[PDB]
C-alpha cells in the first residue's frame, strides 16, 4: 500500500485489528509500541476425516445471539426561501 | 422473432403418472461480483495540478473536497467489508488430509495444488487468467488505486478452507463444531435432503462418482470455451476503466472559458480579469468530478447487494442443503462449492437432476376389506397388470405391505379409488 | 509548472516541439538550446494516513 | 454493538451539517452575505455575484437530496430484509443457514430500538462431540438394512443407532431400518445381527 513509518513489522501474526492493506495490520502490543503484521485467517485445525469414523454430538447449548438491522431514518424537508434566499 | 424456446405438450390424465428411472448429477457454474475498483482522487492535483495560484483559489468554493474524500473513503470501506462479509464467513481454517480418497469423487479440479506457487485450484487458474500505460496518465493525476484488505491468497486460503469443511463436515462446521463423516455418507443425507432414499445412493456410489467427475472434467473446458462466460466480473472492471478515463478526459474541456490549462491563462492574463477564466474550470471539474462521485456511489450500491447475495448463497448453498427451488442450481439442489475470481465469487452447483422417466397408472388409494389405504411415503403405480408404491423421484417398485401404507377411513368417498389386495407380513 | 525532468526515449520529429497526452497536458519538451527531448513527470505525491 | 443504528444518525448530522456550511462559501463571488453584497454593489451587476450563490446553494441542495435518495435505498433494503426476517424468524422456523442465527435456528425474539429492529435469536448449537465408528448399512440374512432415520454407530464392539445431532444409542430392531436389496453392492458395509419384537 505504501511506506509506513513508525510501526516495527513483526514476524508473529494476530489478528487485524487496525486494518491498513494488502493483508498488513497494525496492533498496539508490549514497554508498548504500535506494530504491524501480516493478519491471520484463524486458527489451523485439521479434522480427522476417516472412511469410517463420525462425530457424533453428545449435548447441546442454547445461544441467544443479537442482531441489528436499520429500519428508517429522520425524515427532513428543506424550504428553498429560508435556505437560499435568508432574510 | 424471437423463439420462446421450443413447444412441448404433456399428456395430462387422471391416472397417468411420470416416474423417472434413472438421474444425473450437474455442476452447474454462477458468477457473482462481490468487490470493486478502490478509488482515490486528489481533489487539488485534479481539478488543478502544478498551480500556486489556485491552490489557494479553490478554498473559497466551499469544502466539497472533504464531502468527496469521506464518499470514497465510505465506498473502499464498503467493499473491504463485502470481502469479508461472503468469504470470511468461518472462524476456524480447516484442512484437507493427505489421503484423497473420498469414497471416488476427485476434488483435484477444485483443492488448492501445492505445485504452483499460488494456493488456487486448477479451475481458478482460469478463472483468474480470463478477467484482465493507462494506469500510469491516470495516477499522475490524482486518480489511485487502493489495494484491498484481503489479498488473493487470503481469499484463496478462505475458499480452501470452507471446500475443506464442507467435504469433510458437510453442514456441521457452519452451525457448530465441524464433525467428521464419511463423504459417501453425506451424500446419502444430501440425497435424503430431496427425497431420495440411501439405498439409491449406496447401490450407485460407483456412478455417481463417474457423473461427478465427468461434470467437474466438462465445467472446467466448459468456462474456456465460452469467453464471455466472465463477464460478470470484468464488466465491473470495463466501467470503472471507463469511468477513470471519462473522469481524466472531462479535463480536457475548456467549460466556456478560453483554455483548458491554467499555466497558460496565469501567464497571460493578470489575477484581474484572470479569475473569471479560472472559475468556470474550477466549476467544471468540480461538477464533473461531484458526477463521478454519485454515480460511483449507486455503482457501489449495487455492488454491495451483489455481494449481499452472494453471501446469502455462500451461507445456504455451501454451508447446508437449500431446498429453495433456482436457488443453488437449476433443479434438485444437492452441494455447492466456492471459488475465488477475481473482484468476484464463482458457484459451483451439483445439482440432481432426474432423467428417463416412464409412464405409469397411479391411484389415490386402494382397498382391500372396505377400507382405504393411502401411502405413507410414496405413491402407488402399476405395470398393466400389479400395483407397487414406490418413492416421488426414484422408480422403485415395492410390495404394497401395512407398513407402506396407513388406513383412513372408507374407500367411498375417494374419487379414483381402486381395488387391490395388501400385504400382511 | 512543476515537475521531474528525465531524459525520454520519445522519438520526436524535427518540426515536432511538444507532446500531448489523453488529457492534452504536455508530457515531453525540447530544449531550445540543446536539441533533446525530456519527459515532464509530475512532482511525487501521494496520500498520508495516520 | 449498536454502530449499525448510530452510522445512519451519524451520516444524516453530516450531511445536514454540510448542507448548513455550504452556506459559508462564496461560489466564486465576493463574500456570502446577501445584504452585503446589495448595499456595497450596485442593482445592475449584482446580479451577477448573487446568481453564482444562488445556483451554488441550488446545487448543493441537489447534491443533498440525492445523497438522501441514496442512502434511503439502502434503507429500504436493510427494511426489507429486516421484515423478511420478522417474517421467517419471528413468525415461523426457518430453516435457511445463518440467516435467523449461527446454528440451528430455534426461534427468535424481536426488539425495538431507535430506528431499528434488534433480533435475539435463540440457536441450537451441538457440543461435547464423541468420534464413533460408522458403517453404510448392515445385513443379517443376507439382505442389507439401510437406517430409515438415523445412523448406524458403534462403540467398539456393539452396533446401535443415532440420531444425526445427539447421541442416543439404541438398539438395531426392524423398525428402525428397512431393506432393500442384498450386501454386495454397498462398499463397506458390514455384517450385524438385526432384532425382531
Ligand atoms: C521475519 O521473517 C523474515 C523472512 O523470513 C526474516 O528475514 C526476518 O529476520 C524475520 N524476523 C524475525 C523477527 O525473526
Ligand atoms: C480409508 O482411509 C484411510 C486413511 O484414513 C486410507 O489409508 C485408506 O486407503 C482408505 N481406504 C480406502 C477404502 O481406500
Ligand atoms: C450438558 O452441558 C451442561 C452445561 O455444560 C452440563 O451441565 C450437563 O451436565 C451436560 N450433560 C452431558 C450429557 O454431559
Ligand atoms: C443411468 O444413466 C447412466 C448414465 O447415462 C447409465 O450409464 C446407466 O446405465 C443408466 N441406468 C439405467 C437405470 O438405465
Ligand atoms: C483426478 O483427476 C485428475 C485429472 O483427471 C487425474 O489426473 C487424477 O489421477 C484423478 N485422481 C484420482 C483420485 O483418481
Ligand atoms: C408418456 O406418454 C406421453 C404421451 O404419449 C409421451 O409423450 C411420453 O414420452 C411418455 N413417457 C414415457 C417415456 O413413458
Ligand atoms: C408387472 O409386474 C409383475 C411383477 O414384477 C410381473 O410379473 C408382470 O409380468 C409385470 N407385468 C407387466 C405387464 O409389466
Ligand atoms: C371393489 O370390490 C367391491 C367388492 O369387494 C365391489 O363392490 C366394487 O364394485 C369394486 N370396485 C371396483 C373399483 O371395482
Ligand atoms: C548557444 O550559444 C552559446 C554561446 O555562443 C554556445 O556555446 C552554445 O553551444 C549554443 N547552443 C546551441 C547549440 O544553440
Ligand atoms: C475425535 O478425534 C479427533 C482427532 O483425534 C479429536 O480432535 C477429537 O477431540 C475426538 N473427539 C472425541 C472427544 O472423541
Ligand atoms: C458397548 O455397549 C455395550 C452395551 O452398552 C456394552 O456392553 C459394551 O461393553 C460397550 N463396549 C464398549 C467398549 O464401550
Ligand atoms: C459377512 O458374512 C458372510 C457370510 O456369513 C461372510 O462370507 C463374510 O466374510 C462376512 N463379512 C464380514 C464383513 O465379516
Amino acid at each position: 500500500a505504501g511506506c509506513l513509518i513508525g510501526a516495527e513489522y513483526v514476524n508473529n501474526s494476530y489478528e487485524c485489528d487496525i486494518p491498513i492493506g494488502a493483508g498488513i495490520c497494525a496492533s498496539y502490543q508490549t514497554s508498548q509500541s504500535i506494530i504491524a503484521y501480516t493478519m491471520s485467517l484463524g486458527a489451523e485445525n485439521s479434522v480427522a476425516y476417516s472412511n469410517n469414523s463420525i462425530a457424533i454430538p453428545t449435548n447441546f447449548t442454547i445461544s441467544v445471539t443479537t442482531e441489528i438491522l436499520p429500519v428508517s431514518m429522520t425524515k427532513t424537508s428543506v424550504d428553498c426561501t429560508m435556505y437560499i434566499c435568508g432574510d | 422473432t424471437m423463439s420462446l424456446g421450443a413447444e412441448n405438450s404433456v399428456a395430462y390424465s387422471n391416472n397417468s403418472i411420470a416416474i423417472p428411472t434413472n438421474f444425473t448429477i450437474s455442476v452447474t457454474t454462477e458468477i457473482l461480483p462481490v468487490s470493486m475498483t478502490k478509488t482515490s482522487v486528489d481533489c487539488t492535483m485534479y481539478i488543478c495540478g502544478d498551480s500556486t495560484e489556485c491552490s489557494n483559489l479553490l478554498l473559497q468554493y466551499g469544502s466539497f473536497c472533504t464531502q468527496l474524500k469521506r464518499a470514497l473513503t465510505g465506498i473502499a470501506v464498503e467493499q473491504d467489508k463485502n470481502t469479508q462479509e461472503v468469504f470470511a464467513q468461518v472462524k476456524q481454517i480447516y484442512k484437507t488430509p493427505p489421503i484423497k480418497y473420498f469414497g471416488g469423487f476427485n476434488f483435484s479440479q477444485i483443492l488448492p495444488d501445492p505445485s504452483k506457487p499460488s494456493k488456487r485450484s486448477p479451475i481458478e487458474d482460469l478463472l483468474f487468467n480470463k478477467v484482465t500505460d493507462l494506469i500510469c496518465a491516470q495516477k499522475f493525476k490524482g486518480l489511485t488505486v487502493l489495494p484491498p484488505l484481503l489479498t488473493d491468497e487470503m481469499i484463496a486460503q478462505y475458499t480452501s478452507a470452507l471446500l475443506a469443511g464442507t467435504i469433510t463436515s458437510g453442514w456441521t462446521f457452519g452451525a457448530g463444531p465441524a464433525l467428521q463423516i464419511p463423504f459417501p455418507m453425506q451424500m446419502a443425507y444430501r440425497f435424503n435432503g430431496i427425497g431420495v432414499t440411501q439405498n439409491v445412493l449406496y447401490e450407485n456410489q460407483k456412478l455417481i462418482a463417474n457423473q461427478f467427475n465427468s461434470a467437474i472434467g466438462k465445467i472446467q473446458d466448459s468456462l474456456s470455451s465460452t469467453p464471455s462466460a466472465l463477464g460478470k466480473l470484468q464488466d465491473v472492471v470495463n466501467h470503472n476503466a471507463q469511468a477513470l478515463n471519462t473522469l481524466v478526459k472531462q479535463l480536457s474541456s475548456k467549460f466556456g472559458a478560453i483554455s483548458s490549462v491554467l499555466n497558460d491563462i496565469f501567464s497571460r492574463l493578470d489575477p484581474p480579469e484572470a479569475e473569471v477564466q479560472i472559475d468556470r474550470l474550477i466549476t467544471g471539474r468540480l461538477q464533473s468530478l461531484q458526477t463521478y462521485v454519485t454515480q460511483q456511489l449507486i455503482r457501489a450500491a449495487e455492488i454491495r447487494a451483489s455481494a449481499n447475495l452472494a453471501a446469502t448463497k455462500m451461507s445456504e448453498c455451501v454451508l447446508g442443503q437449500s431446498k429453495r427451488v433456482d436457488f443453488c442450481g437449476k433443479g434438485y439442489h444437492l452441494m455447492s462449492f466456492p471459488q475465488s475470481a477475481p473482484h468476484g465469487v464463482v458457484f459451483l452447483h451439483v445439482t440432481y437432476v432426474p432423467a428417463q422417466e416412464k409412464n405409469f397408472t397411479t391411484a389415490p388409494a386402494i382397498c382391500h376389506d372396505g377400507k382405504a389405504h393411502f401411502p405413507r411415503e410414496g405413491v402407488f403405480v402399476s405395470n398393466g397388470t400389479h400395483w407397487f408404491v414406490t418413492q416421488r423421484n426414484f422408480y422403485e417398485p415395492q410390495i404394497i405391505t401395512t407398513d407402506n401404507t396407513f388406513v383412513s377411513g372408507n374407500c367411498d368417498v375417494v374419487i379414483g379409488i381402486v381395488n387391490n389386495t395388501v400385504y400382511d407380513p | 509548472g512543476t515537475g521531474v525532468l528525465t531524459e525520454s526515449n520519445k522519438k520526436f520529429l524535427p518540426f515536432q516541439q511538444f507532446g500531448r497526452d489523453i488529457a492534452d497536458t504536455t508530457d515531453a519538451v525540447r530544449d531550445p538550446q540543446t536539441l533533446e527531448i525530456l519527459d515532464i513527470t509530475p512532482c511525487s505525491f501521494g496520500g498520508v494516513s495516520v
